[PDB]
């Protein structure tokens, strides 16, 4: 715990060093070395840390300063300052692929001068912060930096065999500065969240898939994506305010989505903004919710989302009287084994013979559904059953004949 | 105040009088360790054991979110219950570092909750989990059968099915549709007339686990997740087969979706 003691005590310092009004930065520079190396002592070897954080300032500010990543930033290969032991540079490498997790930009330049040390991992990872403006000439970079937007994006993208997730922001940040059209310094100041929905309301036919990877490059929260999602789900239907046509257009956006629950969560949740005499594209709104829930089958969920179907029915669609967007809902309706509450509505609808309706029945369950519902919910008017089990009427008739055959011989 | 004691009786005798009285988090944090200062053996009974009860219950509780910590404390000393607690929030994925926290931590835990006490604990569990539905307020017999009103005792419109599911009134004990009686407090609605909070006492805990009936109907993804957890994997196959074969009899009755079934 020496080690770990030293640590706490040099993060203890800086805790009250910060308070100070004119921070001795290269004062506290040494402390910020001796950190460090005090964390690289103790990998070398290998609540407290707790606390450290809760006072910890390794994110101070003025410390992660820009010039921190200027064009030589780090020093060069041949810098490589022979001050390593065995395994530290190897510990230091491997705490410096948690780094390039943690993608702190400005620390890391700022860890590497004061440790001076020339992982080029590290070389490229600089080569590329400011590649991302392309600040600098292709041949002017290192000797082995210096060797088409996403010329740099590929070049030696995997070359990083650690910190890849650097070089996929990279290429995110180009893609979205050549499709955009601003500079680096523009789009890098918008928030994630803000530029992930302008991609959203994007209607360009190939932006899909790229923003989706953007969206993978982003890698912020998923909760986020969903509200995303939902909001470009209600903005696209607003604006609409074949049929079999756009099903895929409304799913290729649900598609977006990593695991669909969330997705559908949120969609019910954004069901509740429908607009003022919000019918027409409300209907699909509807729709979708089914779609969504039943592939995963979350019980619950589609209790609710039958509820709620039938709210639209008797809330809305009665007031509503939309016959034909009624029959494609009960169409819609998945659980149409569970349509009691316009079942007779139908018949009584004038739908009885309108149920013979053509080109409805692009599997022929409509036609099945039909047959049953004259076995079940009508029994007794063959004519509309000729219209949509002749098993059935042939018992039936046969039954008729042996009773009138038996009542003679009674 | 320790350190006057009057007599070393009095020492050791208010030091494991201290701690069962509803102790605090800082408090036993504290107080274990001022109990190990200087005792080492001269009350070992139950105590010892007492003492791991918490000496890595703690830990336990010590993965969780932040603010997840808060309700951590309600049970931070009864590990084995604690385990089943974090089992019963559906709180899944916060299970997977108890459990590798358990299994590396163990090393000779002479605490009782031995693994196979684990097994015990994630096999009830997912028979309960997977298991599928196949003037006063009203009594547990004075609830209206399942099987009495096709119709909703109150609603009146959807009938008894899987999808289309209901469940027992508090207020009448009729078989009240939640639609109709979506309200929590003659045969009136809920209106018209929920994690696990663990203990360390055991009455309440038996009610509950009679009572914790997770209200989500049986999607195999929970039961999955739940049995991908203990380490009986022949076992748990074994396990899996047959509450498959107890769900297959189940289809030809007809108040279940086929289809999703």
């Amino acid at each position: 715990s020496s080690m770990e003691e030293r640590h706490l005590l040099l993060t203890l310092a800086g805790h009250w060093l910060a308070q100070e009004d004119v921070v001795p930065l290269d004062k506290l520079e040494e402390l910020e070395k001796q950190i460090w190396l005090c964390r690289i002592t103790q990998h070398t070897l290998g609540s407290f840390d707790s606390l450290a954080s809760e006072f910890s300032f390794s994110k101070l500010a003025a410390l992660n300063t820009s010039k921190y990543l200027e064009l030589n930033s780090l020093p060069s290969k041949e810098t490589c300052e022979n001050r390593l032991d065995w395994k530290e540079q190897e510990s230091l490498n491997f705490l410096i692929g948690r780094l390039l997790d943690d993608g702190c930009v400005h620390e890391a330049s700022r860890v590497c001068r004061y440790f001076h040390f020339y992982n080029p991992d590290v070389a490229l990872v600089l080569h590329c912060r400011a590649l991302a403006s392309g600040e600098a000439s292709m041949e002017d970079l290192h000797p082995e930096i210096h060797a088409e937007v996403v010329t740099n994006l590929e070049v030696l993208t995997s070359k990083c065999l650690h910190g890849k997730n650097y070089c996929r922001q990279v290429l995110c940040l180009y893609d979205l500065a050549k499709e955009l059209g601003c500079s680096y310094t523009d789009v890098a100041a918008q928030d994630g969240e803000a530029m992930l929905r302008k991609i959203l309301a994007s209607q360009q036919p190939d932006r899909c898939k790229r923003a989706q990877a953007f969206i993978s490059t982003q890698g912020l929260k998923p909760d986020t994506v969903a509200e995303l999602v939902a909001e470009e789900v209600t903005r696209e239907l607003l604006t609409s305010s074949n049929p079999t046509e756009e099903s895929q257009t409304f799913l290729q956006l649900t598609t977006l989505c990593q695991d669909r629950t969330l997705v559908g969560m949120k969609l019910l949740d954004k069901i509740s903004s429908v607009p003022h005499g919000e019918l027409s594209c409300t209907t699909e709104l509807l729709i979708l919710a089914h779609h969504c829930f039943t592939l995963t089958c979350h019980m619950e969920g589609i209790i609710r989302v039958l509820q709620a179907a039938h709210m639209l029915t008797d809330n809305h669609l009665a007031p509503s009287e939309e016959y034909g967007l009624v029959v494609r809902l009960l169409t819609g309706i998945g659980r149409y084994n569970e349509m009691t509450y316009i079942f007779d509505l139908l018949h009584k609808k004038h739908y009885f013979e309108v149920l013979m309706r053509k080109k409805l029945d692009p599997s022929g369950t409509l036609k099945t559904a039909l047959l049953d519902y004259i076995k079940r919910c009508r029994p007794g008017d063959s004519e509309k059953h000729n219209m949509i089990m002749c098993r059935e009427i042939g018992e039936n008739h046969e039954a008729a004949a042996r009773i009138q055959l038996k009542l003679i011989e009674s | 105040l320790l350190r006057r004691i009057p007599d070393p009786t009095m020492c050791l005798e208010v030091t494991e009088q201290s701690l069962d009285q509803h102790t605090s988090l800082a408090t036993s944090h504290f107080l274990a360790n001022y109990l190990t200062t200087h005792f080492y053996g001269q009350l070992t009974a139950v105590r010892h054991r007492e003492i791991q009860a918490l000496y890595v219950g703690s830990k336990i509780l010590l993965t969780l979110p932040e603010q997840h910590r808060a309700s951590y404390s309600h049970l931070s000393s009864n590990p084995l219950f604690m385990l089943e607690q974090l089992l019963m929030n559906m709180k899944v994925d916060w299970a997977t570092v108890a459990v590798q926290t358990l299994q590396q931590l163990l090393v000779g835990q002479e605490i009782g909750f031995t693994m196979d006490e684990v097994d015990s604990l994630l096999s009830r569990y997912a028979e309960k989990a997977l298991d599928f539905p196949y003037a006063t307020p009203p009594a547990r017999h004075q609830w209206v059968p399942d099987e009495t009103e096709s119709i909703c005792m109150v609603c009146c419109r959807e009938h008894f099915t899987m999808f289309n599911r209901r469940h027992h009134c508090r207020r009448c004990g009729r078989l009240v549709c939640s639609s109709c009686s979506t309200k929590k407090m003659a045969r009136v609605c809920d209106q018209c007339y929920v994690e696990w909070i663990l203990d360390l006492k055991e009455e309440e805990n038996e009610l509950v686990r009679s009572e914790f009936y997770y209200e989500q109907a049986p999607s195999a993804s929970l039961c999955i997740a739940i049995l991908n957890l203990h380490r009986d994997s022949i076992a748990c196959g074994h396990q899996l087969i047959e509450h498959c074969c107890r769900l297959s009899k189940g289809l030809t009755n007809p108040e279940v979706d086929a289809g999703l079934l």
